[PDB]
């Protein structure tokens, strides 16, 4: 293919990315945001666990 | 999850292991997805002239 050519003609990065789980423990997993860690105040916390 | 305790103390002795209480601290929580069912420890030879 040529720098010049039709639309059916120029390339195309393409990334097929496969999402896959097993019984294996999970690993690829997201980000998980974090707050501001407020003191002496009656609010709620969520830590990991 | 594979889990690994450790728990490194001196001691001195030659055999008949010796008596004391220890806490072996957790070291790794691999996440593997094998069915462990055998073992084989290993060890070091010495070659030498
Ligand atoms: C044992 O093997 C089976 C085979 O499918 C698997 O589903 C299971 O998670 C394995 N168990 C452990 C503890 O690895």
């Amino acid at each position: 293919f040529q720098p010049t050519n039709g639309v059916g003609y120029q390339p195309y990065r393409v990334v097929v990315l496969s999402f896959e789980l097993l019984h294996a423990p999970a690993t690829v997993c997201g980000p998980k945001k974090s707050t501001n860690l407020v003191k002496n105040k009656c609010v709620n916390f969520n830590f990991n666990g | 999850y594979f889990k690994i305790y450790s728990k490194h103390t001196p001691i001195n002795l030659v055999r008949d292991l010796p008596q004391g209480f220890s806490a072996l601290e957790p070291l790794v929580d691999l996440p593997i997805g094998i069915n462990i069912t055998r073992f084989q420890t290993l060890l070091a030879l010495h070659r030498s002239y």
